[PDB]
């Protein structure tokens, strides 16, 4: 689990990878980790898959409530109003790592929230098991207000650094870019890592498996 | 009549109702008329004080409340009921900036305080508030705005405003005011809001027996004027 | 993390460090460690991140909407006495090290200090934090009582200079604060 | 009338006579007046003997409910102190949860919201008291309020609560009262209150005091009128 | 001396208080709904007293999903009670299912809500009949409730003032299929009906539903749609 | 563990225009057998299955918890339920029961009530939803399940080659597993009609 956030000069790009293990077996080879909040504002997310699941849904059916009676675009520091203040009632017993990012009238804001319920406004962020690799290569390569092609070739070398670590990704970076204007969301961003050919004849038979006993139920 | 002798909340065979219909005759015992106008980048309440007492005192009297720092509003009906009513407004004006981080805008809290207005209509077993509250405030993107909330529950937002006991005198000067174009240039705007109320009653103060409240994007809080700048105005217009 | 708070004849000055560590890697390289509640009264935090941002917002919400209703500035010592309830009440549940300091109207500069017992006591200078205790005989043999306000802005930043080179959960950069009758004065610091 | 029984309806004309009946309640009680100086607030009750068998200074009408703060009801007595325990409390919460004395311009705020709520429901009826307020600080001065059944509280110089409420206000008015100290006010207070109604339809009254100010160093207490005794001494020369 | 109280009977027919709040819908705002071939037509009557009120603070026709929208005609503070409760309501579904609720299940639920107005005995029941469009599953939908809690489904209909010359109109006026450019054209033919005055961009508002979503009218194409308006 | 207290697998597999569910038999406690017909796949309308593995109190008591909210929704909607609509609603299920959770690992298979699309997800102890495009598996024999249905499973099969190859896939990951076994039943299911067969297994 990596995932990281940058904002450049006009917008913000998060970045995220496609594993879910459980123990130290793979389970998935295609998980999506950026989740929808509104049309402007993103969320990544780390830790407990169910509990970052459930979580960044019920904010979400709260903010359309929220701007469908107002009547207006949303506020980031709403969303992470109502984060901070929901996790810290359950005294951090939902495990829930999450990156927050979104374009308000005031601009692009990033934070990054814990599951105790602290949080911080940062340029760049990452979170995750892997976040010490990602957070190598912003610290090395991290200059203020960049450009779009800039900002999108750094979060994908930051993923991939995280990916040739260890509890890495079936590596498909995916990558959300939000500006003032474009909304942009791409899952095969990027694939580096492919599964080699079957070699292999594994000649299967119509009938190389015995039968007990078979049933037929017709249908409509 | 049909005469259901309205005692309670409940229906007419007419189609309507009786007891909330009494809530709007219920400002009138108030004695007051207070005007509110947006022109402009400016928005500017104006409501005349009474003083019947020397041993009464002055800064006590005010009408004009300060609701947040760039919300401001006044007061008319009944006076028992009308600080109750910002003590809501208070409230919520702060549940707003805690449950989401920034201001809340003018125009999402009359929704509150008429939405709380509505469930004593709806659900019986409480006197429905027999006063009514104009509020004013910035909006950026939007300019300054001005809103009314009736004790039925109803409210809507504009331009020029009147309340009180002379509400259908004044909103006629309105109209026949508000109908060319002017620029409403923050001394047009307060001229009018004292010339408005002064074709009105027919008084003549001396500066000190009314209050004007002000905002304005050069300086968006909320503003009780001063003596001094009252009588400046009241001989600006005024030549 | 170490925290620092001194008055002077017209007010106070703040002064705090940032980062903000998980075990033994910082997640945090830069940290606003002090946090405005009115126009003239700051706190620095100190103890747990997630409980003294969930307190400072609470007391943020209780003293603001209490203002309002008294259409007049804040006391110093009622923000320091709202920390008091919330700490007091909920220890055995909180790790708070507020110190909280600002200009008076009715009484100038004050510094008030709120440990992680729930205890309330006013001081003419007061620390607080994990690397406090290694500045903290230079402290005493170095203040001196009647000083301006560039001595202070001066006598902090060598204190804080101190623990920052030598405690392991301080450093980073030195963030500032001046509070008097004119206004706030924030500046970062490095050196 | 037919439509005043509760006092959650509304008249045809738009008001609520169970708040108006309750009012009116107050004015056939005995006449308490007050009035503030440049550096004080003095109060002031006329209280009426019942029989003989009164035990000179029972139940009083000059409360005490903080350590600058007290009352001068009028109207109903037992329903006024159950409205003092209120005000009692209140200040207690103050202190517990700010750390400092109550101030009197927010201390008004809460009784007349309190008092407010009982002008809604129709399982309760209004209040049958009016009262005054009265303290002092070095920080605010002197401040005098003034509280109605209905709820509405604000400020005043002088007051009078009672029957003869204009026309007691009638000569508080011709007092130069920004400039006199809290001790002229005292013999002052005992001619304002001895000028009105003696003995004319009642038999005997006796007088009360209460004294906030500079003098009394912010405390709020009864006056030393035991000593000296000039109420009486110069209140009784205005005969002629 | 039934017609005071709502949680007892006549001796022979019905509950007379319901009835009674039904009269408040007749004397309210003009509103008019056509179900097109493609799509569905809401439309209303917007008229302020004075010159001074301003047409963009309140709305008629209102959103609740991003293919649900909702008018009135009625008492308009009463309106807001249940818009706000099928907001809330709408999302309940959404957090179980991960789906948008069909248009059939909100009017199952939305009346469910005023049917509770109705019990005993202190409450009174609402004053505001609805009309509740959407376009599910391909084929759109037309619905329409009441105080008393029923609700049904019309291939064109009119609540308001002088809906019986509406509804003697559009009786004549409908056939089973037109395109909804031509549903927008005979619903401001029907609202020009029973109308004081020019109707102009901001008398009359106006929303529809596509297929591709619900959205309400901008002044811009309404007064377009108005101008060259038959 | 409690996962490991009575043993189990559920296997489900996607086909061309047909999908594929399969279980044990075997019911015991940790060691003891006690029966060798033990249902783990519960039918949920046509044409779309539920396989449940794990803790057998959990299996038999979700297993009537679904069909009690399933039923609910089928008459206040005259429509049949969607394959996605169920896997909210399980993971609904799942997650009220938070801190006190139940011990079982759902799996989920079928067609397209409208169109002929297949459809497997399959689901965590809290309600993690997962949805794939090739197999899932669940129970105790997680690992062995893997390694033969990575090496045997293509994308295009017909339903022939679809029922040999989750035959051999459940044969021998099974018989590596202790506590599973005592025979496999095997659902295929498609647009026309609905197979179901019963394999040679080892009874030991």
């Amino acid at each position: 689990t990596t995932i990281a956030g940058v904002v450049y000069k006009d917008g913000i790009v998060l970045g995220a990878d496609t594993r879910a293990t459980e123990g130290m077996v793979v389970a998935d080879k295609n998980c999506s980790k950026i989740h929808f909040i509104s049309p402007n504002i993103y969320c990544c997310g780390a830790g407990t898959a169910a509990d970052t699941d459930m979580t960044t849904q019920l904010i979400s059916s709260n903010l359309e409530l929220h701007s469908l009676s107002t009547g207006r675009l949303p506020r980031v520091v709403t969303a992470n109003r109502m984060l901070k203040q929901m996790l810290f009632r359950y005294q951090g017993y939902i495990g829930a790592a999450l990156v927050l990012g979104g374009v308000d009238v005031t601009g692009p804001h990033l934070y990054s929230i814990y599951p105790h319920g602290s949080t911080d406004k940062l340029p760049y962020v990452t979170m995750g098991s892997g976040s010490l690799a990602a957070m190598a290569v912003f610290e090395d390569k991290f200059r203020p207000d960049m450009e779009e092609e800039e900002a999108k070739n750094l979060v994908s070398e930051a993923i991939a650094a995280g990916i040739f670590n260890d509890l890495g990704s079936g590596s498909n970076i995916d990558l959300c870019v939000i500006s003032k204007n474009k909304l942009d969301f791409l899952r095969p961003y990027t694939v580096p890592n492919k599964k080699g050919t079957r070699l292999g004849r594994y000649r299967c038979e119509k009938g190389t498996t015995a039968v007990l006993t078979e049933k037929i139920t017709p249908l409509e | 009549s049909a005469g259901f002798d309205r005692h309670i909340t409940i229906f007419s065979p007419e189609g309507r109702l009786y007891q909330v219909e009494y809530a709007f005759k219920a400002i009138n015992q108030g004695g007051l008329t207070s005007v509110a106008v947006r022109g402009k980048d400016c928005a500017v309440i104006v409501t005349q004080k009474k003083v019947p007492d020397k041993l009464l005192d002055s800064s006590t009297v005010t009408h004009l409340f300060k609701i947040t720092e760039n919300i401001g509003c006044v007061m008319t009906g009944m006076t028992a009921d009308s600080r109750s009513q910002v003590q809501r407004a208070r409230y919520e004006a702060a549940n707003w900036k805690y449950k989401y981080g920034y201001e809340i805008p003018v125009d999402m809290l009359c929704k509150r305080i008429a939405d709380i207005s509505q469930v004593y209509t709806q659900n019986a077993e409480m006197r429905p508030l027999g006063c009514c509250m104009i509020l004013i405030g910035i909006d950026e993107e939007q300019g300054p705005q001005v809103y009314k909330c009736d004790p039925a529950g109803y409210y809507c937002g504009f331009k020029a405003t009147a309340a009180g006991v002379k509400q259908t005198e004044s909103t006629s000067f309105l109209e026949k005011k508000v109908k060319k174009k002017f620029d409403w240039t923050f001394e047009q705007t307060v001229e009018t809001a004292i010339t408005c109320l002064s074709t009105v009653l027919s008084i003549d103060f001396k500066p000190s027996e009314i209050e004007v409240g002000v905002v304005t994007v050069e300086n968006p809080k909320f503003r009780i004027l001063t003596e001094a700048e009252i009588d400046a105005h009241l001989v600006a217009l005024a030549e | 993390t170490t925290i620092m708070a001194v008055q002077f004849d017209g007010g106070v000055v703040l002064g705090a460090d940032s980062r903000t560590t998980t075990g033994s890697y910082i997640a945090n390289r830069v940290t606003d460690k002090l946090t405005p509640i009115h126009d003239r009264i700051f706190c620095c935090r100190s103890g747990s991140a997630a409980d003294t941002q969930a307190v400072a917002d609470a007391v943020t919400y209780q003293l603001g909407f209490h203002s309002i209703e008294l259409n007049e500035p804040p006391l110093v010592h009622t923000a320091a006495s709202l920390f008091k309830e919330m700490c007091y009440r909920y220890r055995e549940d909180l790790m708070a090290g507020i110190i909280i300091a600002g200009w008076d109207p009715q009484e100038g500069g004050q510094v008030y200090s709120v440990p992680m017992g729930g205890m309330m006591v006013r001081q003419s200078f007061a620390i607080g934090g994990s690397g406090s205790s290694y500045i903290y005989g230079y402290v005493d043999a170095t203040y001196r009582e009647g000083m301006t306000k560039e001595e202070c802005l001066q006598f902090t930043a060598n204190a804080l200079a101190l623990a920052m080179e030598r405690d392991g959960s301080s450093g980073g950069v030195i963030r500032l604060a001046a509070i008097a009758e004119s206004g706030v004065e924030r500046q970062v610091l490095l050196g | 009338t037919g439509y005043d029984l509760s006092a959650s309806t509304f008249s045809p004309d738009g008001r609520v006579f169970q708040v108006e009946y309750a009012m009116k309640a107050v004015e056939n009680s005995s006449t308490a007046i007050g009035i503030r100086c440049k550096d004080g607030v003095v109060f002031g009750v006329e209280k009426l003997v019942l029989s003989k068998l009164y035990e000179e200074g029972s139940n009083k009408r000059l409360f005490n409910v903080d350590r600058h703060v007290g009352m001068a009801v009028a109207g109903l007595l037992a329903d006024a102190r159950s409205l003092a325990d209120i005000a009692r409390e209140e200040a207690s919460n103050f202190r517990s949860n700010f750390g400092y004395n109550i101030p009197l311009k927010h201390l008004a705020d809460r009784v007349a919201m309190y008092v407010h709520a009982y002008t809604l429901y129709s399982a309760v009826r209004p209040f049958g008291c009016s009262f005054m307020l009265g303290s002092y600080s070095v920080n605010d001065g002197a401040q005098l309020y003034m509280i109605d059944p209905s709820g509405v509280s604000y400020g005043y110089w002088g007051c009078a609560i009672g029957k003869a409420r204009q026309a007691a206000k009638t000569e508080i008015e011709k007092l130069q009262m920004k400039e006199m100290t809290c001790r002229d006010i005292v013999k002052e207070v005992a001619k304002i209150i001895y000028i009105v109604h003696d003995e004319v339809k009642d038999k005997a009254f006796e007088l009360e005091l209460s004294w906030v100010g500079e003098l009394t160093n912010g405390r709020h207490e009864i006056v030393p009128k035991d000593i000296r005794e000039e109420a009486e001494k110069y209140a009784k020369e205005s005969l002629k | 001396g039934y017609s005071f109280s709502l949680t007892t009977f006549s001796p022979s027919g019905k509950l007379v208080q319901i009835e009674y709040a039904l009269a408040a819908v007749a004397g309210g705002a003009p509103s008019v709904g056509i179900k097109a071939a493609n799509g569905v037509v809401l439309a209303t009557e917007k008229k302020q007293k004075s010159i001074l009120y301003d047409e963009r603070s309140v709305h008629k026709v209102e959103p609740i999903t991003k293919h649900i929208g909702l008018v009135y005609s009625g008492m308009g503070p009463d309106y807001r009670v249940l818009v706000h409760r099928a907001r809330k309501l709408a999302q309940q579904y959404y957090l179980v299912y991960q789906e948008p609720i069909p248009t059939a299940q909100l009017v199952q639920r939305v009346a469910s809500v005023m049917q509770e107005y109705t019990q005993s005995g202190g409450v009174r029941p609402f004053g505001v009949s609805l009309l509740i469009c959407g376009w599910n599953e391909g084929r759109p939908y037309l619905f329409q409730s009441d105080p008393s809690g029923a609700y049904f489904a019309w291939k064109a209909t009119a609540m308001g003032k002088n809906y019986v010359n509406g509804k003697t109109f559009l009786e004549k006026r409908y056939n089973e299929d037109l395109e909804l450019e031509d549903a927008i054209h005979t619903a401001i033919l029907t609202l020009k009906e029973s109308f004081e005055g020019q109707m102009t961009e901001d008398n009359i508002e106006v929303g529809i539903c596509n297929e591709a979503g619900f959205r309400r009218l901008t002044p811009t194409e309404v007064k377009d749609y108005l101008a060259a308006i038959a | 563990s409690i996962m490991s207290y009575n043993g189990g697998a559920v296997m489900a597999m996607k086909g061309k225009n047909c999908v594929a569910i399969a279980a044990d038999r075997r019911f015991g406690i940790q060691a003891q057998m006690v029966t060798t017909d033990f249902q783990k796949i519960f039918p949920m309308g046509d044409r779309l299955y539920i396989g449940l593995a794990g803790l057998a109190t959990d299996v038999q008591t979700v297993a009537q918890r679904l069909k009690f909210r399933l039923n609910l929704y089928e008459l206040k909607e005259g429509r049949q339920i969607k394959p996605y609509t169920l896997m909210s609603m399980v993971a609904n299920l799942l997650y009220e029961k938070r801190f006190g959770p139940y011990y079982t690992e759902p799996v989920i298979a079928g067609l397209d009530p409208k169109t002929f699309k297949p459809f497997i997800c399959s689901l965590d102890l809290i309600g993690c939803p997962m949805v794939t495009d090739d197999f899932v598996v669940s129970g105790t024999c997680a690992e062995q399940m893997y390694g033969m249905c990575e090496s045997l499973w293509e994308p295009n099969m017909d339903p022939d080659h679809l029922f040999e190859t989750i035959s051999q896939a459940m044969l021998n990951a099974v018989d590596r597993d202790a506590v599973s076994g005592m025979g496999v039943i095997v659902h295929i299911i498609e647009k026309d009609k609905i197979t179901t067969r019963t394999l040679k297994a080892r009874m030991d």
